[PDB]
C-alpha cells in the first residue's frame, strides 16, 4: 500500500533492503534516488474488504432525482431529509445494509445495527 | 463496477433506410472512381482521345 | 547555435471564442483590484480572467539535423480565458449554433431535356482534356558521325541524317560496325 515515487526520476520506488543501517529503504531501479522507510509494513492484500461502500459520494448525491429518499434523522446532522443507497461493492456475496446520506452535513451513516 | 450489459438497448443502433443506402451507395461510388481512374489511366496509358 | 536571447517578458496567455479569434487573425487593460478588467479597442470592456495564475516550465520562443534560428522570447507569467458586453455575446455565442450548409437544387428542368445530353449526345472535346541521298554524302557523314561520335546512335544519326532513310542507314552499312546490347550499342563505330 501507499506506492512512493522518485522525483528527478519519478518512477515507483522499490524497497532495497538496508541490512548494514539494518532497515529498509527505497531505491529507484531507474534512477538511484533513496530514502527510508517511513513504515516497515511492505505490502496488503485484502481478501474481504468494506471500501466502495461509499463510492462516489459526490456533494452532488443529494442532487440525484432517482435515488431513494427517506426521512431517518443524521446522527450529526439532527435533519430528516436524507437520500440513501445500497453498497456500491457490485459483488454477490455483498450485504445488503444501507448508506444514508444527509442532505445537510454530508454526513455518512448507515441502517445498520450489527455494526455502526 | 458490474460487467457490461449487451442487450442494453441504450447501445444498440438501427440503421434505417438513411444509412443502409450509404453503406451501399458508398461503395458503389468508390467502384465508379476505380473504374473511372482506370479508363482515365488507360485512355491515358495509350493517349487514347 | 541557438539564443536565449532574454526570455522573461511576463507574456499572458488568453483563450477566446472563435468570433474573438477571426477578429485576430489595440488594447486597454483597466485591470483592478483582484477583479481585472481590461477595455478593447473599438470593443466591449472585456474582463481578463484569472484562468491560471501560476505557470511554471512554459516560455514563448519563435524560430526563423537541420538547424534554425531560435530565440527564446518571454515566459508564461498568467493563463487568462476571455469574458465576453454578454447580451449581444449569448444573443451570438447561443446563435452560434445557427448555421449549415444547402440542401441539393434538385434540377427544375423537364427530365427530358436533361438526359439528352447524357445518351448519344454525338459532341465531345468541349473541354480540352486528355485530348493528345548521296551514297557519298550519307558516307561523308557516316564517316563524319563515325569521326565525331564512335557512340552514334541511330537516332542521332538519323536527325543528323536529315536526308532519305536509304542512304544513311544502308550505305553506312559497310564500314561503319552497329552494336545491338551494351553500352556501345547502334552506334556506327
Ligand atoms: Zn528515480
Ligand atoms: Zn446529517
Amino acid at each position: 500500500t501507499t506506492f512512493r515515487f522518485c522525483r528527478d526520476c519519478n518512477n515507483m520506488l522499490y524497497p532495497r533492503e538496508d541490512k548494514e543501517n539494518n532497515r529498509l529503504l527505497f531505491e529507484c531501479r531507474t534512477c538511484s534516488y533513496v530514502e527510508e522507510a517511513g513504515s516497515p509494513l511492505v505490502y496488503r492484500h485484502e481478501l474481504i474488504t468494506n471500501i466502495g461502500e461509499t463510492a462516489g459520494v459526490v456533494q452532488d448525491i443529494g442532487s440525484d432525482p432517482t435515488l431513494p429518499r427517506s426521512d431517518r434523522e443524521c446522527p450529526k446532522c439532527h435533519s430528516r431529509e436524507n437520500v440513501f443507497f445500497q453498497s456500491q461493492q457490485r459483488r454477490k456475496d455483498t450485504s445488503m445494509v444501507l448508506f444514508f446520506v444527509c442532505l445537510s452535513c454530508s454526513h455518512i451513516f448507515t441502517s445498520d445495527q450489527k455494526n455502526k | 463496477k458490474d460487467q457490461d450489459d449487451r442487450d442494453h438497448f441504450g447501445k444498440k443502433r438501427l440503421d434505417l433506410a438513411g444509412p443502409l443506402l450509404a453503406q451501399l451507395f458508398k461503395t458503389l461510388f468508390k467502384k465508379l472512381t476505380k473504374d473511372i481512374f482506370r479508363y482515365m489511366q488507360r485512355t491515358v496509358e495509350e493517349a487514347h482521345d | 547555435d541557438l539564443d536565449l536571447e532574454r526570455s522573461n517578458r511576463q507574456v499572458w496567455l488568453v483563450r477566446l471564442p472563435m468570433f474573438l479569434a477571426e477578429k485576430w487573425r489595440l488594447g486597454k487593460i483597466r485591470i483592478n483590484k483582484s477583479k481585472i478588467t481590461l477595455l478593447l479597442n473599438e470593443p466591449h470592456e472585456y474582463d481578463l480572467e484569472l484562468t491560471k495564475k501560476v505557470v511554471e516550465n512554459e516560455y514563448v520562443f519563435t524560430e526563423q539535423t537541420i538547424p534554425k534560428k531560435t530565440a527564446i522570447v518571454g515566459t508564461v507569467c498568467h493563463e487568462c480565458q476571455v469574458m465576453p458586453y454578454h447580451k449581444i455575446v449569448e444573443q451570438r455565442r447561443n446563435i452560434v449554433k445557427l448555421n449549415n450548409k444547402e440542401r441539393i437544387t434538385t434540377l427544375d428542368e423537364t427530365v427530358g431535356v436533361t438526359m439528352s445530353h447524357t445518351g448519344m449526345s454525338m459532341r465531345s472535346d468541349n473541354s480540352n482534356f486528355l485530348k493528345v541521298m548521296p551514297k557519298k554524302e550519307i558516307l561523308d557523314y557516316l564517316f563524319k558521325l563515325f569521326d565525331e561520335y564512335d557512340y552514334w546512335s541511330l537516332k542521332g544519326l538519323k536527325e543528323r541524317t536529315r536526308q532519305p532513310e536509304a542512304h544513311l542507314k544502308e550505305c553506312l552499312d559497310k564500314v561503319a560496325t552497329l552494336v545491338k546490347k551494351g553500352p556501345y550499342a547502334f552506334k556506327y563505330t
